[PDB]
Protein backbone atom coordinates (compact mmCIF):
# COMPACT_ATOMS: atom_id res chain seq x y z
CA UNK A 1 0.00 0.00 0.00
CA UNK A 2 3.06 2.23 0.34
CA UNK A 3 3.51 2.11 -3.44
CA UNK A 4 -0.15 2.89 -4.15
CA UNK A 5 0.35 5.83 -1.79
CA UNK A 6 3.50 6.87 -3.66
CA UNK A 7 1.55 6.85 -6.93
CA UNK A 8 -1.31 9.06 -5.69
CA UNK A 9 1.13 11.98 -5.33
CA UNK A 10 3.62 13.78 -7.57
CA UNK A 11 6.25 10.98 -7.56
CA UNK A 12 9.06 12.55 -5.43
CA UNK A 13 6.77 13.47 -2.44
CA UNK A 14 6.33 10.02 -0.84
CA UNK A 15 9.66 8.19 -0.75
CA UNK A 16 9.10 4.52 0.03
CA UNK A 17 12.09 3.38 2.12
CA UNK A 18 12.74 -0.28 3.15
CA UNK A 19 13.30 -0.03 6.94
CA UNK A 20 12.73 -3.80 7.49
CA UNK A 21 11.75 -6.72 5.23
CA UNK A 22 8.47 -4.78 4.81
CA UNK A 23 8.32 -1.45 2.85
CA UNK A 24 7.52 1.86 4.69
CA UNK A 25 6.38 5.00 2.86
CA UNK A 26 7.83 8.27 4.17
CA UNK A 27 7.09 11.91 3.15
CA UNK A 28 10.49 12.79 1.66
CA UNK A 29 9.82 16.19 0.01
CA UNK A 30 6.40 17.83 0.56
CA UNK A 31 7.25 20.81 -1.71
CA UNK A 32 7.21 18.83 -5.00
CA UNK A 33 3.49 18.04 -4.48
CA UNK A 34 0.98 19.36 -7.01
CA UNK A 35 -2.51 19.40 -5.54
CA UNK A 36 -4.26 16.62 -7.49
CA UNK A 37 -6.10 15.09 -4.55
CA UNK A 38 -5.79 11.64 -6.09
CA UNK A 39 -5.54 9.97 -2.68
CA UNK A 40 -9.17 11.02 -2.12
CA UNK A 41 -10.14 8.53 -4.86
CA UNK A 42 -8.50 5.63 -3.00
CA UNK A 43 -11.26 5.07 -0.39
CA UNK A 44 -8.86 3.32 2.01
CA UNK A 45 -5.92 5.74 2.17
CA UNK A 46 -7.90 8.98 2.27
CA UNK A 47 -8.04 8.23 6.01
CA UNK A 48 -4.27 7.77 6.36
CA UNK A 49 -2.87 11.03 4.93
CA UNK B 1 -59.92 -24.12 -96.38
CA UNK B 2 -59.97 -21.35 -93.84
CA UNK B 3 -58.82 -21.16 -90.19
CA UNK B 4 -61.32 -22.35 -87.53
CA UNK B 5 -61.27 -22.16 -83.70
CA UNK B 6 -59.80 -25.41 -82.27
CA UNK B 7 -60.14 -27.01 -78.84
CA UNK B 8 -59.51 -24.86 -75.83
CA UNK B 9 -56.13 -25.31 -74.28
CA UNK B 10 -56.10 -27.68 -71.27
CA UNK B 11 -53.25 -25.88 -69.52
CA UNK B 12 -50.84 -22.97 -69.48
CA UNK B 13 -47.09 -22.91 -68.91
CA UNK B 14 -45.36 -19.64 -67.88
CA UNK B 15 -41.53 -19.73 -68.05
CA UNK B 16 -39.22 -17.29 -66.26
CA UNK B 17 -35.41 -17.61 -65.56
CA UNK B 18 -34.43 -17.50 -61.85
CA UNK B 19 -31.15 -17.93 -59.86
CA UNK B 20 -30.98 -19.11 -56.14
CA UNK B 21 -30.08 -17.81 -52.60
CA UNK B 22 -26.65 -18.39 -50.97
CA UNK B 23 -25.87 -19.11 -47.31
CA UNK B 24 -26.49 -16.31 -44.75
CA UNK B 25 -23.07 -15.06 -43.61
CA UNK B 26 -23.97 -11.42 -42.84
CA UNK B 27 -20.39 -9.96 -42.99
CA UNK B 28 -21.33 -6.51 -41.65
CA UNK B 29 -18.07 -4.47 -41.79
CA UNK B 30 -14.34 -4.61 -42.94
CA UNK B 31 -13.04 -3.21 -39.61
CA UNK B 32 -16.35 -3.59 -37.63
CA UNK B 33 -18.12 -1.81 -34.70
CA UNK B 34 -17.15 1.66 -33.39
CA UNK B 35 -13.55 0.96 -32.18
CA UNK B 36 -12.99 2.80 -28.85
CA UNK B 37 -10.68 5.84 -28.30
CA UNK B 38 -7.90 4.82 -25.87
CA UNK B 39 -4.80 5.56 -23.68
CA UNK B 40 -1.32 6.16 -25.32
CA UNK B 41 1.03 3.74 -23.44
CA UNK B 42 3.07 5.19 -20.50
CA UNK B 43 2.38 8.88 -21.50
CA UNK B 44 4.28 10.34 -18.44
CA UNK B 45 3.51 13.74 -16.79
CA UNK B 46 4.45 16.67 -19.12
CA UNK B 47 4.39 19.28 -16.28
CA UNK B 48 5.95 19.83 -12.82
CA UNK B 49 5.40 22.21 -9.87
CA UNK B 50 7.83 25.03 -9.01
CA UNK B 51 10.23 24.43 -6.08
Amino acid sequence: AAEELSRCFSPGVIEVQEVQGKKVARVANPRLDTFSREIFRNEKLKKVV
Amino acid sequence: GGLTCASAPQGTLRILEGPQQSLSGSPLQPIPASPPPQIPPGLRPRFCAFG
